[PDB]
RNA sequence: UAGCGGCGAGCGAACGGGGAGCAGCCCAGAGCCUGAAUCAGUGUGUGUGUUAGUGGAAGCGUCUGGAAAGGCGCGCGAUACAGGGUGACAGCCCCGUACACAAAAAUGCACAUGCUGUGAGCUCGAUGAGUAGGGCGGGACACGUGGUAUCCUGUCUGAAUAUGGGGGGACCAUCCUCCAAGGCUAAAUACUCCUGACUGACCGAUAGUGAACCAGUACCGUGAGGGAAAGGCGAAAAGAACCCCGGCGAGGGGAGUGAAAAAGAACCUGAAACCGUGUACGUACAAGCAGUGGGAGCACGCUUAGGCGUGUGACUGCGUACCUUUUGUAUAAUGGGUCAGCGACUUAUAUUCUGUAGCAAGGUUAACCGAAUAGGGGAGCCGAAGGGAAACCGAGUCUUAACU
């Protein structure tokens, strides 16, 4: 599988069953959809007839009077009750599978290579850390909505892209499938793909 | 979350409440009333579907045997005639003749009677 | 929480291959010297659950 | 390939039974609950094996046997486990390194199933017939 | 203007005033 | 699971394995060398916090409009496009944010060190008696007295003491292992009255704390105790000078403010039930779920008059509400005065089945680590072999002396 790449203008070999295989949506989208509900936080509550302060005492007796039975001043069916149902904070985190999340990632950048999406430069530095020379070297590249994968950790360039919401720089360790359709274009280091490459065999 | 459900059990109430227009009372006010008063108003149109195919051919029956009794032959010999003579004209324009057409009506009737005879 | 298994089930029965539980017959217990040495000889076999009563069965038995 | 533009495959989402809500959806003020029982209630219904207050089948039905403890220690082993293991020798601790038994097991036997074809060097372990006559096929010699 | 009291806990019937108007006939 | 159990309902381990975290010591006693480690206390010093704070970038024009932060142009900042306010939606108006710093004084925590106290090490010993155990009665151990080990003890008793004793699930023998009847000990663990920062597929005033508002208040009760309701003018009060009717009233009409007073304080938007005024049509010889089908006439709009609409509805055919419960209800069986708002098959973990997706005779990790939805971790679990009560045998096995 060859990748040309945009600035030199040269080839890069690499596996084809990892940027050539054909787009599982159901996986993909099971994938994303078990990230969005990992983010999910889930910190609520509501309270029950037994969480209501109040007391426990009949508000009238059973029968002889008009009114219909009621035991407490709790009760859902009431003003200032109990939630029927009240909700507990609870965990929104589904499992997937190891091979199911490679199996998502080596389509989507399969996909992301059929549509042009995916950029590949032999590096992407900036000098000093200034979002005005990231911004101008982004206008250079004709780029707006990136996603940036660098194999290293440059300080500068994160905090030369910290401000700017169209642009986000992950580590090729922190790459995600959500981001990598989320952004219109996706710009790998060749050594971000060799190591995208050997965790995906 | 949290569903209030304030827009759309009032747009669902005022679709009932327009279809009530015209009745008496609380049957045109109030939802309980009206909604309970719809539903026999469907039924009605239901039935009265079937009902006006009914009523239409028993009035239409009615004028043709007084046009024919008035031309001198009953509505049952009258189409027997027409059976005979091969007449399939239905009986909403055998009344519409004989209301406005009477010389045609009364071409008929003698169609009628010389098929029998 | 986990299923608790009715214990009283679980040594009554034996799972077979396909799914099937064995159990001992009944009426072999005591009071036999007036019952026929072929229905005697006809009881001590273990036989399987008959296809009505296997529902109970799984349900008191969800761990096999 | 867009946020917007995924959708999962068919059948696999369900939509789910929602009691109580109208006429139409069939699921209407009961809830395939019938009418006026114990199974309708909430909460109601009656445990496991209750047949009536009729004698149940683990009640009717005698207790039987007894539980080995030395089955529990016990294990059965295929001849398609004999390549797992390395060094072509099969021990209690090659099989235990190979995960294969268990840490508890203190004997187990090989059984015909599956096939085996390198040499391999049985230790220690119980053959039957036909597992001793495919390791000496493939080369094999069962030794204690 | 602080006018509660109308009908709380209805005592108007936690009077509970005798009943059973001399009819236990329905025996 | 093993077991316990009117062997019922149910209760429910451990051995062992993977991890977090890891730390060992002293007295039952004399000496010898004597202050030697460590700890405690108290000072000082340094560092780091905390308890006030400081600086903190960069925009103009035009159009609409009551008002520009909006639209359209043209620029600029960004380690700051977190957030909030400003007359409509502001990176560049303001407060801030990133970052950079800052404490006279008090105090926490670290080290270091001073002083006070503390003893360190070596040798030879000693080795926790009304105790262990037992009988009776109870309790705890998953173990309900059972064949019941082990632990505790109310009562009565009662050892040996390192050549000795305890345990290894009745018990004995052998073997293994340990040394009771004296103590101390960090971490990993549990919780949040309270403080700070931040977050939310949490609520948005019948919700959310009972309480967004002077709420545990008003109020009730002898008392313990119970326990509410009630948010929003406008950008800014500019909160209506003055005039008039009226009781030197209430209330209203002007005028005035304002973008707006159908924003006027009983003040955003202002639905419905309910009650009115006006207009059109119908109605005082006419009997009933009040409608539906037909349908004259009348009024009003459009139109190329074509006739359609709209409202009403004389007369006329048919026609005894809804729900629930029932063999069966117009039922004179239940329930509902009406409107508006709320109000009932959920959640967690196991398990089975179907669908769907991944891998496939293999599939999959949990805890935890990790900055971290990755990756690691294969402890384990299910499955590929079963039969038999079991030992055991094994594509066979069990039964039986043996199976046609
Ligand atoms: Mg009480
Ligand atoms: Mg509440
Ligand atoms: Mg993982
Ligand atoms: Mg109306
Ligand atoms: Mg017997
Ligand atoms: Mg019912
Ligand atoms: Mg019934
Ligand atoms: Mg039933
Ligand atoms: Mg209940
Ligand atoms: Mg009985
Ligand atoms: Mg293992
Ligand atoms: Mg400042
Ligand atoms: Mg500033
Ligand atoms: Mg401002
Ligand atoms: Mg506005
Ligand atoms: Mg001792
Ligand atoms: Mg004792
Ligand atoms: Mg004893
Ligand atoms: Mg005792
Ligand atoms: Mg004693
Ligand atoms: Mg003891
Ligand atoms: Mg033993
Ligand atoms: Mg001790
Ligand atoms: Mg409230
Ligand atoms: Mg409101
Ligand atoms: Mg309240
Ligand atoms: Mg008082
Ligand atoms: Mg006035
Ligand atoms: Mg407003
Ligand atoms: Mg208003
Ligand atoms: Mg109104
Ligand atoms: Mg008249
Ligand atoms: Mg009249
Ligand atoms: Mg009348
Ligand atoms: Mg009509
Ligand atoms: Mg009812
Ligand atoms: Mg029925
Ligand atoms: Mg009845
Ligand atoms: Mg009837
Ligand atoms: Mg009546
Ligand atoms: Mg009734
Ligand atoms: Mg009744
Ligand atoms: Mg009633
Ligand atoms: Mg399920
Ligand atoms: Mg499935």
């Amino acid at each position: 599988m060859e990748l040309v790449l945009k600035d030199a203008q040269s080839a890069l070999t690499v596996s084809e069953t990892t940027f050539g295989r054909d787009f599982n949506e159901a996986l993909v989208h099971q994938v994303v959809v078990a990230y969005a509900a990992g983010a999910r936080q889930g910190t609520r509550a509501q309270k029950t007839r037994a969480e209501v302060t109040g007391s426990g005492k009949k508000p009238w007796r059973q029968k002889g009077t008009g009114r219909a039975r009621s035991g407490s001043i709790k009760s859902p069916i009431w003003r200032s009750g109990g939630v029927t149902f009240a909700a507990r904070p609870q965990d929104h985190s589904q499992k997937v599978n190891k091979k199911m999340y490679r199996g998502a990632l080596k389509s989507i950048l399969s996909e992301l290579v059929r549509q042009d999406r995916l950029i590949v430069v032999e590096k992407f530095s900036v000098e000093a850390p200034k979002t005005k020379l990231l911004a101008q070297k982004l206008k250079d590249m004709a780029l707006e909505d990136v996603l940036i994968i660098t194999g290293e950790l440059d300080e500068n360039l994160f905090l030369a892209a910290r401000n700017l919401h169209k642009v986000d720089v992950r580590d090729a360790t922190g790459i995600d499938p959500v981001s990598l359709i989320a952004f219109d274009k996706v710009v790998m280091t060749a050594d971000a793909v060799k190591q995208v490459e050997e965790m995906l065999a | 979350a949290r569903v209030k459900r304030g827009v759309i059990a009032r747009a669902r109430h005022k679709k009932i409440l327009k279809q009530a227009k015209g009745y008496y009372g609380a049957r045109s006010r109030v939802y309980r009333v009206a909604f309970q008063a719809v539903i026999k108003a469907g039924q009605y149109a239901y039935r009265d579907r079937r009902q006006r195919k009914r009523q239409f051919r028993q009035l239409w029956i009615a004028r043709i045997n007084a046009a024919a009794r008035q031309n001198g032959i009953s509505y049952s010999k009258f189409i027997n005639g027409l059976k005979k003579a091969s007449v399939e004209i239905d009986r909403k324009i055998l009344a519409d003749i004989a209301v406005f057409d009477k010389v045609a009506f009364t071409a008929l009737v003698e169609k009628a009677k010389a098929a029998l005879a | 929480p986990k299923i608790k298994t009715v214990r009283g089930a679980a040594k009554r029965f034996k799972k077979t291959g396909k799914g099937g539980f064995k159990h001992k017959h009944a009426n072999l217990r005591h009071i036999l010297t007036k019952k026929a040495t072929k229905r005697k000889r006809h009881l001590r076999p273990k036989a399987m659950v008959s296809k009505g009563d296997l529902g109970l069965v799984i349900a008191c038995l969800p761990y096999a | 390939m867009r946020l917007n533009t995924l959708s999962p495959a068919e059948g696999s989402k369900k939509a789910g039974k929602r009691l109580g809500r109208g006429i139409g959806s069939g699921l209407g003020k009961t809830g395939g609950r019938g009418h006026k029982g114990q199974k309708s209630r909430s909460g109601g219904g009656v445990r496991r094996g209750f047949e009536g207050g009729q004698m149940p089948l683990y009640r009717r039905l005698p207790k039987f046997g007894f539980t080995s403890r030395k089955a529990a220690i016990t294990a059965e082993i295929r001849l398609s486990d004999l390549a797992k293991v390395e060094g072509g020798v099969v021990d209690l601790n090659t099989l235990k390194a190979a995960n294969i038994i268990g840490i508890q097991i203190e004997f187990a036997k090989v059984i015909l199933a599956g096939e085996v074809t390198t040499p391999v060097t049985v230790r220690g372990l119980r053959v039957t017939k036909g597992a001793r006559a495919a390791i000496e096929a493939a080369g094999g010699k069962i030794e204690e | 203007m602080s006018g509660k009291m109308t009908g709380i806990v209805k005592w108007f019937n936690a009077d509970k005033g005798f009943g059973f108007i001399t009819p236990d006939d329905g025996s």
